């Protein structure tokens, strides 16, 4: 398998620099190049530039000239991308991709002027906000058809992502975890819900398991109907 | 045993690039390819290959070009039109590959001379053109010194006094 | 820069249907056009390279055509794995540019949402803010209007909606609207209602909870 | 036959990776242009100067 | 601290009075001057190809019909085929022409810069050394009048040869 493996996620304050690396395997790294493409959340793909593994020559998009430096290291088969003077709209998942055969004349259908394979992606969050663990509030259940709806409110965490499961992965049917929303406070908010039979509320135990890797925070939260 | 440059011949032993360096120093003999000038020539040839098929020829309903019966005037004109077209395109193809091949040979010859002159500039008064594509470097140039030449960081002032004394 | 325009922006079809996406360049790019498939939450993956070539792994139901200025991608018999977003991309000139993407979703029968409302928890309420959640569950299609009424006061600017992707098993959507108020303002009023209108409902459904009351 | 080809001649389909063609002046689709030559070789490398002894 | 640098991977946005020129640094300061002969030599070649691309007059009068309001068949298929053949061939000619022309224009203007450098190299002989960036290190004191004599081709290398060689070795 030809493969590109990228470095871990980064959280950066405005004005800082970020360096993302791509480690190649399965092919001759010095006979191709690496192109970098980013994708802001909910947006399209944007090309940043290209560097040759053969020559070290670079092509940068005019939008990023003076802010990007791409480097290649033959011995470690690793390409790097550095973006300086980061701003809030530099928040994206950054991808690297093998691109363009080098060192030999190529006909067009064999030029490898196409992005394949891709790295898994590197999330870079640029906000003047600091890492924070989420507060987990229950949404208690109470019927119809007859099924009840209960869930968890995961609020005020930074940055993305959080992981939510139910009963330690034992409960997967009927689960809906919503995509996070960026509140005006600069922090993220999320809800996870699940529908269950209304008869099982008294007997069955429902716990949403929340994981926020950036802050190492871990929370189990029991969900039960309110007492009145 | 003695090494010689491009003026005389090419190098069948060079397989990691199109242009390169051979050297003979106190540590022995070695070879290395120059990748930037290799790719500079390949980039241009790739560009030719892209431009020759860049325009799509897409034709659908045309004229009839084979005929089962003798008709006379109209068929004479239909055949003449198609034969005229083919002769003009056959000329265009013959002239194209002739012009392109002349340019390919020229641009690849130019990359060699540019790498030779680029090297001549680095060495300045520390070397002399032996006339066969090689330089006689008039100072102790170990493997690290040779690599500084190949990667364009060679400082001529370091070896200048030594080289000027050996030259005269 | 060269501009790539994809059509349609979005498309809904059934399994076994035949679909065709279109990509257009502002100037001729030869055949240096590539297509990428992206599933939600995953990296893009190359599907077609150089206009018409299937990446060697690739399924034969995908085919690409075009040259110069106009290009197309065709799926002859749609399969569940095929519902994703598709990007065309130009490699003829730097800077390389992408189309805006075509989202391909499954067609379904209309389904009305089940509507649930959630009062702020006690634990959250004591801290100083109140979040009221209106849940719309397993509906189709996506278009839905949610309105917040508090003592019949129609509110605006204090709610945020969020929708899931289409569910893998029943092809429906789910939506969450959260009303965020300070603890002080949540105490002024007694009744909160979120009013849901949807084409699966003849009359709009309102769900109300009485505060301080279960 | 069950294959893919943009170009069709009475002799059968032909690929269109080359700018010119010598199969048949009767074509349909995105085809190479028809010429009288049977071969035209385009250089993709430098002069070949084999080495001295 | 700005050191001067030549044409090797470097253009001069500051030179507006000509296409090629000299920049110098000596005891009296820094200066710049355009070279008129080589500037015009490149311009004259571009003018000449501008004249040649337009020299033929293409004058046609009564021709064939090229738009048709009715479907007719055989004769109309032929009239359309003739005109489509003519347009594709002239379109090819136009594309190949500007490609050959631009390649040659880039070559001839690159050549003028090299000619001017070699013309200067021959003047200085053993009194200067190629710095590798498109500049010469003149190994003797060369005031403004000495720079101008190089620029106008009257520089006598024998006057400074002893001084220059003593500084070189
Ligand atoms: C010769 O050229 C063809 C096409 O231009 C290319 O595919 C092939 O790799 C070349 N051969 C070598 C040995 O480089
Ligand atoms: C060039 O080669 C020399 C000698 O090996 C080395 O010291 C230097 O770091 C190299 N420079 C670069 C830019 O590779
Ligand atoms: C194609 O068929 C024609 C006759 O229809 C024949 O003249 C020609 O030689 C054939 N060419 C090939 C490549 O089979
Ligand atoms: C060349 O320049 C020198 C120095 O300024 C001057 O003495 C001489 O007259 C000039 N010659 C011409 C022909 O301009």
């Amino acid at each position: 398998q030809v493969q590109l493996v990228q470095s871990g996620p980064e959280v950066k304050k405005p004005g800082a620099s970020v360096k993302v690396s791509c480690k190649a395997s399965g092919y001759s790294f010095s006979r191709y190049g690496i192109s970098w493409v980013r994708q802001a959340p909910g947006q399209g793909l944007e090309w940043l530039g290209w560097i040759s593994g053969y020559t070290g020559n670079t092509n940068y998009a005019q939008k990023f000239q003076g802010r990007v430096t791409m480097t290649t290291d033959t011995s470690t088969s690793t390409a790097s991308m550095e973006l300086r003077s980061l701003r809030s709209d530099d928040t994206a998942v950054y991808y690297c991709a093998r691109d363009k055969k080098q060192g030999e004349v190529v006909l067009p259908a064999a030029s490898f002027r196409w992005f394949a394979p891709w790295g898994q992606g590197t999330l870079v969050t640029v906000s003047s906000a600091s890492t924070k663990g989420p507060s987990v509030f229950p949404l208690a259940p109470s019927t119809s058809g007859g099924t009840a709806a209960l869930g968890c409110l995961v609020k005020d965490y930074f940055p993305e992502p959080v992981t939510v499961s139910w009963n330690s992965g034992a409960l997967t049917s009927g689960v809906h975890t919503f995509p996070a929303v960026l509140q005006s406070s600069g922090l993220y908010s999320l809800s996870s819900v699940v529908t269950v039979p209304s008869s099982s509320l008294g007997t069955q135990t429902y716990i949403c398991n929340v994981n926020h890797k950036p802050s190492n925070t871990k929370v189990d939260k029991k969900v039960e109907p309110k007492s009145c | 045993g003695a090494i010689a440059g491009f003026i005389e011949n090419g190098w069948e032993g060079m397989i990691d690039g199109w242009y390169g360096f051979r050297h003979q120093n106190s540590e022995g003999t070695g070879q290395a390819a120059d990748l930037k000038s290799t790719q500079a020539a390949i980039d241009q040839i790739n560009g030719k290959l892209n431009r020759v098929i860049e325009k799509t020829n897409e034709k659908f309903h045309q004229i009839e070009k084979e005929f089962s019966e003798v008709e006379g005037r109209i068929q004479d004109l239909e055949k003449y039109v198609e034969d005229t077209k083919i002769d003009l395109w056959s000329y265009n193809a013959e002239l194209l590959v002739a012009l392109e091949n002349q340019h390919t040979i020229d641009l690849t010859d130019s990359e060699m001379n540019k790498l030779f002159e680029k090297t001549r500039r680095q060495l300045r008064e520390n070397a002399e053109d032996m006339g066969n594509g090689c330089f006689k470097i008039y100072h102790k140039c170990d493997n690290a010194c040779i690599e500084s030449i190949r990667n364009g960081t060679y400082d001529h002032d370091v070896y200048r006094d030594e080289a000027l004394n050996n030259r005269f | 820069d060269i501009q790539m325009t994809q059509s349609p922006v979005s498309l809904s079809a059934s399994v076994g249907d035949r679909v065709t996406i279109t990509c257009r360049a502002s100037q001729s790019i030869g055949k240096f056009l590539n297509w990428y498939q992206q599933k939600p939450g995953r990296a893009p993956k190359l599907l077609i390279y150089y206009a018409s070539n299937l990446e060697t792994g690739g399924p034969s139901r995908f085919s690409g055509r075009g040259s110069e200025t106009e290009f197309s991608l065709t799926i002859s018999s749609l399969q569940p794995e095929d519902f994703a977003t598709y990007y065309c991309q130009q490699s003829n000139n730097v800077p390389h540019t992408f189309g805006q993407g075509t989202k391909l979703e499954i067609k379904r029968t209309v389904a009305a949402p089940s509507v649930f409302i959630f009062p702020p928890s006690d634990e959250q309420l004591k801290s100083g803010t109140a979040s009221v959640v209106c849940l719309l569950n397993n509906f189709y299609p996506r278009e839905a209007k949610v309105q917040w009424k508090v003592d019949n006061a129609l509110q605006s600017g204090n709610s945020q909606e969020s929708v899931t992707e289409q569910d893998s098993k029943d092809s429906t959507y789910s939506l969450s609207s959260t009303l965020t108020l300070s603890k002080a303002d949540y105490e002024k009023h007694k009744v909160y209602a979120c009013e849901v209108t949807h084409q699966g409902l003849s009359s709009p459904v309102t769900k109300s909870f009485n505060r301080g009351e279960c | 036959d069950t294959c893919i080809s943009e170009c069709i001649t009475p002799n059968g389909s032909i690929p269109n990776d080359k700018p010119f063609q010598n199969v048949n002046k009767i074509t349909y689709g995105a085809c190479p242009k028809y010429v009288k030559q049977n071969t035209l070789k385009l250089a993709t490398g430098m002069r070949n100067v084999p080495e001295k002894a």
